[PDB]
């Protein structure tokens, strides 16, 4: 019975990521789907079907610092994990030839769907669902 | 003090590590008791 | 703080225009006269780290120089005057290879030609693979000193160039010294490159003016 | 019949709570935390004391009083800020 109930055309904790890595991806999805208008309204103390929009690297670090469990700061490990995600292709850039990260015109976007990030937040105890 | 600060900022191993009591503090501790010892 | 990021018709013609030759005048005089002694005093104090740098290099740890200010002159003094003579006069004249990253005309293939001639006894990565298998049986003796100024250089930032330099540090018989200026430089390296580079980090900020690197980009465009 | 009285032993406990609540409402859209809001802590402490028929406002009565009053201000906050004040006032 169990053979027919699943297609089994699938090739087969889905993504082993560090604590720094998990919050890095969580912060990016907010950037790719929340308008820049709402950055100050929600995070400062003062669309699920659409394709993600681009964002700047400064937006990512600010939100990552804003939700990380006093400040976390940006050491080498944070950037080391961020670059790996690009190498792991969970985050895309606006280029295809002669990749140069430090060129200012390159932008970033999220390559991870909603369903994967849903399960990531569960292991983090971060309630993303209340931000939309 | 300035040399200790620059050594710490540069990460040099010349700067001493504060796991033991400092020489000045232990010298003061020894002397304040030696003066009242005899 | 991060909250400082969320909380955020004049033209340059209104400013007095300065010719290119006039620009070099004021810069040269103040770079020498202003903050002369304290920077030299800091430089002389920083020379005391040569034994630690020399010790770290022998163990197989690459040295990365970062901070505010130019670092070309500091690397020149360390490798030529202290590093190269001491190794020869203690292991018993070691060649030193200097690569400029601030020059946008640099080519990786031209650089690799020097590496092959100086190290390989007579598709760049395939040749590098051969070198690793060769130096495994070779004695762990430093043979060539490599200095890479501006590892964040415009022609050096590219992924292909970064991969070539990263594979070199696997061979223990090569000494690597590098300097960077971009703030997001660590973003250029993931685990696969950081492991290969095997860096030991030193903040060497000196506020030394970058006269040499300023030559390759015109200030008149500003 | 019951009119419990007060002794100023827990003054530091209440005063610092009052200062703490005011500090977190200086730049957040929230309740108008004022002197009238502090009086609720003391009066609601009187009710707890007057439930035991005791004549004295004990330390425990203020402990129930402070928890009820502070939790109200924490609960009526936006989601992004609520989780932060959750841990900032864990002493109370």
């Amino acid at each position: 019975i169990k053979l027919f109930l699943s297609t089994d055309d699938n090739l087969s904790q889905t993504y082993d990521l560090s604590i720094i890595s998990k919050y890095l991806l969580i912060a990016s999805y907010i950037c790719s789907y929340l308008e820049p208008r709402y950055d100050a309204s929600i995070f400062s103390r003062k669309p699920r079907y659409l394709q993600p929009s681009l964002f700047a690297i400064e937006r990512l670090l600010a939100i990552f610092q804003a939700i990380f469990p006093s400040l976390m700061k940006a050491n080498i490990e944070v950037f080391q994990n961020l670059s790996e995600l690009h190498t792991l292709k969970l985050i895309a850039t606006t280029m295809n030839k002669n990749i140069d990260y430090l060129s200012p015109k390159v932008r970033w976007k999220v390559n991870v769907p909603w369903e994967i990030i849903k399960e990531i937040s569960e292991s983090v105890h971060f309630n993303i669902s209340d931000y939309f | 003090r300035y040399d200790e600060i620059i050594f710490r900022k540069l990460g040099s191993m010349l700067q001493t590590t504060n796991i033991l009591v400092t020489d000045d503090q232990y010298n003061i501790w020894k002397k304040r008791i030696e003066m009242d010892l005899a | 703080t991060f909250e400082g990021y969320f909380d955020q018709r004049h033209t340059m013609s209104m400013a007095p225009d300065v010719t290119r030759e006039e620009f070099s005048l004021v810069s040269n005089f103040f770079n020498e006269n202003f903050q002369k002694r304290p920077r030299q005093k800091l430089f002389e104090i920083q020379k005391k780290m040569f034994p630690q740098y020399w010790f770290e290099l022998t163990q197989g740890f690459s040295l990365l120089f970062y901070g505010v200010g130019s670092k070309r002159n500091f690397l020149e003094e360390f490798a030529i005057d202290y590093l190269s003579p001491k190794i020869a006069y203690s292991q018993l004249s070691i060649p030193c290879l200097i690569l400029n990253g601030y020059n946008p005309s640099c080519n990786y293939r031209d650089v690799f030609k020097e590496i092959t001639d100086l190290l390989v006894p007579a598709h760049v990565i395939l040749q590098i693979q051969k070198m690793i298998d060769f130096y495994k049986n070779q004695p762990l003796d430093i043979k060539l000193i490599l200095v890479v100024h501006n590892l964040d250089g415009p022609s050096i930032r590219k992924n292909t160039f970064q991969t070539m330099l990263s594979f070199l540090s696997v061979i223990r018989q090569i000494a690597i010294v590098a300097s960077t200026d971009h703030i997001y430089a660590p973003l250029l390296w993931d685990n696969m490159k950081a492991q290969n580079y095997n860096f030991v980090f030193h903040d060497i900020s000196n506020f030394e003016p970058s006269t040499v690197e300023s030559t390759f980009q015109d200030v008149m465009k500003m | 019949k019951i009119y419990p009285k007060l002794h100023q032993m827990d003054m530091d406990k209440v005063s610092r709570v009052y200062a703490d609540l005011r500090r977190e409402s200086i730049s957040t859209g929230s309740f108008p935390i004022t002197v009238r809001h502090l009086e609720s802590i003391l009066r609601i402490a009187e009710s707890f004391a007057k439930m035991r028929l005791s004549e004295f406002v004990s330390s425990y009565d203020l402990d129930r009083a402070i928890k009820v009053v502070v939790d109200s201000f924490v609960d009526a906050q936006k989601v992004s800020v609520r989780r932060q004040l959750r841990r900032s006032f864990a002493i109370y």
